């Protein structure tokens, strides 16, 4: 329906021009820093470099070639599962300690 | 005021499923599901696969999370126990009558649907090396491993703790496997204590159908002659010498079973000298120093072994396993008496009904026996199977000792304490 | 729920605190 | 029978709770008795040569 | 069926008295087998500084022939039959007992009355026996286990009989002569002093034959005197310190004085230390376990166990906790375990005492389960509470505790009091007495 | 582990059995 | 052995209430406890006195001097 504006705001965001997906920018905490633990070895090497990558441009104060900025189509969601099971069993964890 | 006892009930699935309950109108429950699951169904790859699945037994579950399954049997007053052999593993839980339903819940969960979650599994992968550490202390355990690995070639020379080799590098993958290929309808057996038999057949054929390949029976022990000789430096010199007994099944079993009573099995008296020991008495007239040595029988469906543990001094060794080995050879060239055998059959006739008394002994004894025939036998008619032993089958189980191939295992100084060839 | 009565009573040890000094 | 030191202990002085309220109020007392005290004496050692001595004098 | 019926419909246990002074008590069963033994109120506490070790010695010549069967001829007529023999001494309670089959319950029977009234005491058998005590004593020596809890009594209640070791000091092992040995076994050793327990499958009536048969041998009463009656221990809070760094892990107890046996606050206090609960690096459970001590401990790897214990004895006890862990962490579980002990006193839901509940109401069901533990309940059970209490009562009582019960109980027992703590090993890391004695009470 | 007998017992009974649990320490039965 | 460790004595050292070694202590743990604390609380009663009165002095230097009181 409105998926334009969340395409408009993807590209409107910036992240993408320096070739990272939506999740290497998620901010870190107890829950982020588990699921980017629990990542199997490819994910984990590949968001590194993503980001190793990112922080590079972010000092030279460049951007990526038009060609190679992170599509909104193909904006792969890596973290989520795991952050989503990490949440929920903290969820559980404070549901059993409630009784 | 005695109550009356009822009737340890049996039902046998069509998928093959074997299951047993008692109702012992108790206060505490007590459930285990027996499995043809264990070191010997490793194999060269695969191995330490069920030392780290016997340790996981609390990890993230399909149905309940690894926090769920902890807190939820604690809360209850439960505990969930997992007990391997060689051939068999049992995955036990204990309870209160009114929480039956929960720690079968979890039971299950367990045992049918695991996750084995990769990081999960990594994370559980240095506990075996305590585990393992811990249990090598009693230098008996690492004797019997180099025994049976010396003893038999391929099936029950698996050790029962993870080879050092293996320690992290047993995958979720090959765990996910084991339990496929052996957690199975045909290969399990769930018995119960102080619970109703309806309930535990229908639970059984609700959750525990499940079938994939091997469908029970097995592979082959196939038995040889070794010994591996591990120089410890340690206080004394313990030690183990073996030849190929009967398998459980037959009366051969009871033979080498009440042969072992014969000689030196395993003292009854507190700060006793062993008198009735055949063994103690033959390495004590001997050699006179601080020692011990007894009979050791291992007896599986498929094979078992026969002979005895000895521990001792750097020196004593030497003379003390000879002592003990010419014992042994002077009964299987057939000096015994009769009340030497009626003795034996009485001792272990009750050492049998003991081993039964308490229910933690007697689920293993129903369980033992719902995988290793698919049947059950109550004591009386092992009463009988036991003095129905001749004194010929005494003396044949132990000419069948001495006639034998030999296997080996020693740990200690072992400067002067002799090979098979030796012996 | 237990640190209901604590809390009171250290809510009266503050109180006459600020009367102690002023 | 309960003692004279641990009949202030058990009910008075065993949680640090009330301890501060006995310390507290025993002080908002204290400071009334030691300074009226400690005044009186001060002024009886000083007899008649302070102000309030002499002041009726001029008043 | 339910649990709280099941409790109700367990057999009853009976108990009988001979004119002579002897209690009799039995639990009927449908198994075959049966234990069978004696219990008396003998032991360390009973002892005194002249002859300290002679419970210790009387078990150790007990089961070497009697007067009547020499030698080894018991040893090989008991293991002969089928059956086990067996002994132990605590410090107030000493017990022989033999594990049968039912059909042997006779002499079973017999042979016990033969170990307890006519033991020989053969000096050449004593001088022999003095030397495997001798190495038994080096034994103990090197379990570092039984060493802290040794010195945890011996300082506890420093200066009265509780101090002593059941075992005795090796200068009285190496002097003590027959003549202390059986003035002991003239003095204690005697029928009102004395229970016979049996249980498994086995009528009372018969075993009542049999101990009238027997055991109304027993003398019934004194001379008048030399009729030692238990004067009560001192606690003391105090620490002892026994510095070792060459062992590998240092082992901390550390415990407050205890209830005594008749008091009913022991229910409330074994839910307390089923709360704190017990740990061992073996453990599935690890970071997800119940008690926040092991949770932690799990964690961090504070310890390689720990173990909360509630001690009794006829007036007093210890309750508290024991921990082995490595040389950097033992301010670190103590600050735990103090923790806990607070907390509890102080503030304590109402889920983890039904789980305290829970855990102790599934350990009375499953220790009484065969027949020798059975057996030890009731000969320990006389001797102590003075009946056989049964699991419904048990089941009263427990049901009875709630949150505040547990806190009005732990608070009493534990908050602002002095603990008796003993350290052995590299304990170069545990905390002042002060600082202990700081923990004990909170900043609330 | 000095004398003979404490000694007496410890020669292995049967094959060892290994046990683990969640509340139980692991044991090693025989 | 480790048996031969007894505890030196103590009675040197100990409080009266406490000496008789037939005797339990918890009757006068309360008031062996009630003593020292009185001690504490005794001493942080009196410098609280104290205390007040130093910080008040300082604060009333801090307030209006009296030729400025007098010239108001
Ligand atoms: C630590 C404190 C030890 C006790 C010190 C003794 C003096 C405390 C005290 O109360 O002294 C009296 C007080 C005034 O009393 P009045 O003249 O009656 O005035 C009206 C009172 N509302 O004067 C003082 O002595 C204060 C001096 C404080 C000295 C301590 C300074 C601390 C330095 C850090």
């Amino acid at each position: 329906w409105l998926e334009g504006i969340r395409k408009w705001y993807y590209n409107a965001a910036g992240f993408n021009k320096l070739g990272l997906m939506r999740d290497d920018t998620i901010h870190e905490n107890d829950d982020v820093k588990e699921a980017i633990r629990r990542l199997p070895e490819n994910l984990y090497n590949d968001r590194v470099f993503r980001i190793k990558r990112a922080l590079d441009l972010s000092m030279r104060q460049q951007i990526l070639p038009k060609e190679q900025w992170t599509k909104y189509e193909e904006d792969k969601s890596y973290l989520e599962p795991y952050l989503k099971e990490v949440i929920r069993e903290r969820k559980e964890r404070e549901e059993w300690a409630k009784k | 005021v005695p109550p009356h006892p009822q009737d340890l009930e049996f039902t046998r699935l069509p998928n093959g499923l074997v299951i047993a309950s008692l109702e012992n109108y108790a206060p505490a429950s007590r459930i285990g599901l027996f499995i043809k699951a264990g070191s010997r169904y490793e194999n060269s790859n695969n191995l330490g696969t069920s030392h780290l699945l016997r340790l996981a037994s609390s990890l993230t579950t399909k149905g309940a999370s690894s926090f769920k399954i902890t807190r939820g049997i604690e809360a209850v007053g439960g505990k969930l126990s997992v007990t391997s052999t060689r051939e068999n593993m049992a995955y036990t839980v204990e309870c209160l009558r009114d929480d039956v339903d929960i720690l079968m819940e979890f039971l299950l969960n367990v045992t049918t649907a695991p996750e084995f979650r990769r990081w999960e599994v990594a994370a559980l992968q240095p506990q075996l090396r305590i585990d393992k550490a811990v249990a090598l202390q009693n230098p008996q355990a690492h004797v019997i491993e180099n025994l049976h690995a010396a003893a038999y070639r391929n099936a029950l020379a698996n050790s029962l703790y993870c080879p050092d080799y293996r320690i992290g590098k047993v995958t979720p993958v090959e765990l996910h496997d084991y339990v496929q290929n052996h957690f199975t309808s045909a290969r399990m057996a769930l018995i119960g204590l102080g619970v109703s038999h309806p309930v535990l057949k229908q639970v059984a054929e609700q959750f525990l159908n499940i079938r994939g390949g091997l469908g029970l029976s097995g592979a082959k022990a196939k038995y040889h002659g070794g010994e591996i000789r591990e120089q410890n430096g340690d206080s004394l010199v313990h030690a183990a010498l073996v030849a190929e007994s009967a398998a459980i099944g037959s009366a051969e079993a009871n033979a080498f079973s009440v042969l072992q009573h014969v000689l030196g099995a395993g003292p009854h008296v507190k700060r006793g000298s062993n008198a009735t020991s055949s063994l103690y008495q033959a390495v004590a007239k001997g050699v006179h120093q601080p020692f011990d040595v007894s009979a050791f029988n291992a007896s599986y469906s498929d094979s078992g072994l026969f002979g005895f543990y000895t521990i001792s001094q750097a020196a004593s060794a030497g003379d003390v396993i000879k002592a003990a080995y010419n014992q042994v050879k002077t009964i299987a060239q057939g000096n015994l008496s009769n009340p030497d055998v009626q003795a034996a059959k009485n001792k272990l006739k009750a050492g049998y009904l003991m081993s039964v008394e308490s229910s933690e002994g007697f689920l293993d004894e129903v369980g033992s026996q719902a995988l290793a025939a698919g049947s059950y036998t109550p004591p009386s008619t092992v009463l009988q199977q036991i003095d129905a032993v001749a004194d010929a089958d005494v003396i044949n189980a132990a000419k069948k000792f001495v006639s034998g191939r030999k296997s080996m295992a020693a740990s200690g100084n072992l400067g002067h304490t002799p090979f098979i060839d030796e012996l | 729920r237990n640190w209901v009565p604590t809390a009171q009573l250290w809510g009266a040890v503050g109180a006459v605190g600020l009367v102690s000094a002023t | 029978a309960p003692t004279l030191t641990a009949r202030l202990y058990s009910l008075l002085f065993r949680r640090t709770s009330t301890f501060a309220l006995t310390i507290v109020v025993g002080a908002l007392f204290f400071e009334r008795a030691f300074d009226q005290g400690a005044d009186a004496i001060y002024e009886h050692i000083n007899e008649g040569k302070l102000w309030k001595h002499i002041k009726h004098k001029y008043e | 069926a339910t649990y709280a019926q099941a409790l109700q419909s367990v057999p009853e246990t009976q108990v009988s008295q001979l004119d002579n002074g002897l209690r009799v008590a039995s639990e009927q069963s449908s198994q075959p087998t049966c234990t069978v033994g004696v219990w008396i109120d003998a032991g360390s506490r009973y002892e005194s500084e002249k002859n300290n070790g002679a419970g210790y010695f009387v078990e150790h010549l007990a089961f070497k022939g009697t007067k009547n069967r020499p030698g080894n001829a018991l040893e090989k007529e008991v293991e002969s039959m089928g059956a086990h023999l067996n002994a132990y001494s605590t410090r107030e309670h000493t017990a022989y007992y033999i594990k049968a089959l039912s059909k042997d319950l006779p002499k079973a029977v017999e042979l016990l009355a033969d170990i307890v009234q006519n033991c020989s005491l053969e000096d050449s058998q004593i001088e022999k026996e003095r030397d495997v005590i001798l190495q038994e004593l080096q034994e103990n020596d090197t379990s570092m286990r039984d060493v802290v809890f040794n010195y945890l009594h011996a300082t506890a209640f420093q200066g009265t009989p509780l101090a002593q070791s059941v075992e005795g000091p090796s200068e009285n092992v190496r002097k003590l002569s027959r003549a202390d040995l059986t003035e002991y076994l003239s003095r204690h050793y005697k029928a009102p002093r004395m229970v016979l327990a049996a249980a498994g499958g086995l009528e009372h009536r018969q075993l009542l034959d049999l101990a009238q048969k027997h055991f109304s041998g027993l003398s019934g009463t004194y001379d008048e005197d030399a009729v030692p009656t238990l004067s009560p221990c001192r606690f003391t809070g105090s620490q002892i310190c026994h510095r070792e760094d060459g062992l590998p892990l240092a082992h901390v107890a550390i415990a407050v004085e205890g209830p005594g046996w008749a008091h009913p606050d022991n229910v409330a206090l074994q839910v307390a230390n089923a709360i704190i609960g017990h740990y061992d690096c073996t453990y599935g459970g690890g970071a997800h376990l119940s008690s926040p001590l092991a949770s932690i401990a799990a964690t961090n790897k504070l310890c390689q166990s720990f173990q909360t214990f509630n001690i009794c004895y006829a007036d007093t006890g210890l309750l508290g906790a024991h921990f082995v862990c490595d040389h950097m962490s033992i301010d670190d579980m103590m600050f735990v375990l103090q923790g806990q002990w607070m907390r509890l006193c102080t503030s304590a839901t109402e889920s983890e005492v039904l789980r305290g509940k829970n855990l102790l109401r599934n350990a009375l069901v499953s220790h009484l389960d065969g027949t020798t533990p059975v057996c030890e309940d009731i000969g320990r059970s006389l001797l102590t509470y003075g009946r056989r209490i049964p699991l419904a009562e048990w089941e009263s009582r427990i049901a009875e505790v709630d949150a505040r019960v547990v806190r009005e109980v732990c608070s009493k027992y534990f908050y602002d009091q002095c603990p008796a703590v003993a350290g052995f090993g590299p304990i170069e890391q545990l905390p002042d007495y002060n600082r202990i004695r700081s923990g004990m009470f909170w900043l609330r | 582990v000095l004398c003979r007998e404490s000694l007496r017992g410890q020669a292995a009974g049967r094959p060892l059995v290994a046990s683990v649990s969640l509340n139980v320490p692991a044991s090693v039965r025989y | 052995s480790h048996t031969d460790i007894k505890v030196p004595d103590f009675s040197d050292y100990r409080r009266p209430e406490v000496l008789d070694s037939t005797k339990s202590s918890k009757e006068s743990s309360e008031a062996r406890k009630g003593f020292s604390y009185l001690v504490t609380a005794t001493t942080t009663v009196g410098v609280a006195y104290a205390a007040k009165n130093v910080v008040s002095q300082f604060v009333s230097s801090m307030s209006a001097s009296a030729d400025v009181l007098a010239m108001s």
